[PDB]
């Protein structure tokens, strides 16, 4: 049966990018310390 | 039993790999190439290899404990075993040996999420502050 997302879970954000032809698969990224900012 | 992984140094940030040359070495995240840097924990030494486990959409059932369970470390590519070099605090050299030795069990201890933060901490301010050191330098 199909999966549900519940609220006490652990998730990545994926997301995908084109770029020069290809498709890229990207994760919210970030570090906390030192660095507030999100990569992927 | 049977998974692939790799095994990241948590204080360094390198993940092990073996080269066949110097066998067991920390490399990278730019040059771990999953065929080197891949290892299995495997119930008993026996050359079983059953393989072809299919991968399951959950969480799975749970095989390998903590302490109780005993581990012994597979290279998958090349199906050499993880032993000690038994030649010299003790610091004797790990190596990969196709038939390893008669004691090469190993036992895991989770460690504790205040411990790996600091880990990490540790790892991410020696980067900074290294970097910073080379900055004033230049």
């Amino acid at each position: 049966e199909i999966q549900f997302l519940r609220t006490d879970d652990e998730v990545v954000l994926q997301c995908t990018a084109t770029i020069h032809k290809e498709q890229q698969k990207l994760c919210l990224a970030a570090e906390g310390f030192g660095n507030r900012l999100c990569f992927l | 039993w049977g998974q692939p992984f790799r095994l990241r140094h948590v204080t360094t940030g390198k993940y092990l790999s073996l080269m066949e040359d110097k066998n067991l070495l920390l490399m990278d995240k730019e040059k771990a190439d999953v065929k080197s840097t891949a290892f299995t924990f495997r119930s008993s030494k026996e050359k079983l290899d059953v393989g072809v486990r299919k991968e399951v959409d959950g969480m799975g059932t749970s095989e390998i404990k903590y302490g109780d369970s005993v581990c012994y470390i597979q290279h998958v590519d090349t199906g050499l075993w993880l032993t000690y070099q038994s030649v010299d605090s003790i610091q004797r050299k790990a190596i990969m040996h196709h038939e390893g030795h008669m004691d090469d069990g190993i036992s895991l201890s989770r460690s504790q999420h205040e411990e790996s933060r600091t880990a990490r901490v540790i790892r991410s301010t020696v980067f900074l502050f290294n970097r910073f050191i080379r900055g004033l330098d230049a």
